[PDB]
């Protein structure tokens, strides 16, 4: 499945059993951030960015982050909850007798 | 003296009332850097 990369992350982390992993562990392929669409050649504009930059250097938007995108699946550990041995896996045993 | 910035220059807000960025071109953060210690080892003789 081939979407935008703030969303898939947040549904493999919200996701019961960890049965779904995102490919790359977290690789984005055409980074280009959200943002508002004021109108064009507005009075606003540079009222808004100073705004949204305040918030970085207090810290209140890791809090944002805290509250609402938060996981609980950890999908970034990659020790596999044990495996099963099959024809493919014990293939090598095979042809040595081969 | 100058009329553009071509370098890694991070954009915040006291830089920002004066001059004016455009898009990133590069999204990074802050981290720590430390030294690494000694893996070492324990094995010698079959009596450990």
């Amino acid at each position: 499945f081939i979407y935008d990369a703030a969303v898939l992350n947040y549904m493999a982390g919200r996701d019961e059993g960890c049965k779904l992993v995102t490919i790359g562990s977290g690789k984005v392929f055409a980074s280009t951030g959200y943002g508002i669409a004021i109108q064009k050649d507005s009075g606003w504009k540079r009222q808004v960015d100073l705004a949204i930059l305040q918030l970085f250097g207090d810290g209140e938007m890791e809090e944002l982050e805290a509250l609402w995108l938060t996981g609980i699946c950890h999908n970034e550990k990659n020790e596999v909850m044990s495996s099963q041995l099959d024809i493919d896996n014990m293939a090598g045993v095979f042809y040595m007798l081969g | 003296q100058a009329d553009m910035i071509v370098a890694p220059l991070t954009i915040n807000n006291e830089r920002a009332q004066y001059i004016e960025f455009s898009k990133p071109f590069k999204y990074q953060g802050l981290t720590i850097l430390v030294k690494k210690e000694i893996p070492r080892s324990t094995l010698d003789s079959f009596m450990q």
